[PDB]
């Protein structure tokens, strides 16, 4: 039987968050030419999704 | 809140640099030199390509 006692603190580090990114596939590819903006809408809207 | 489409600032003016001389025309060889003939036997040249 324990005949005293020790108030002991502990840590825990536990994440709940992240970083909150946002790419836009825009300007990602096809950054500022016509033509390429063009062919990327032949390949359906995977950018909105 | 529903994201929608992107927007784009559409560029109004425009820049175009050149070079400083880009084999500069040796008029100025010519107009400030040292010897210079006379009237009865000026010489002409021949400066092109510059």
């Amino acid at each position: 039987i324990p005949t005293n006692f020790s108030i002991s603190i502990t840590t825990e580090v536990m994440p709940v968050s992240m970083a909150k990114t946002s790419v836009d596939c825009n300007m990602y590819i096809c950054g500022d030419s016509t033509e390429c903006a063009n062919l990327l809408l032949q390949y359906g809207s995977f950018c909105t999704q | 809140i529903y994201q929608t489409s992107n927007f784009r600032v559409v560029p109004s003016g425009d820049v175009v640099r050149f070079p400083n001389i880009t084999n500069l025309c040796p008029f100025g060889e010519v107009f400030n030199a040292t010897k210079f003939p006379s009237v009865y036997a000026w010489e002409r040249k021949k400066i092109s390509n510059c």
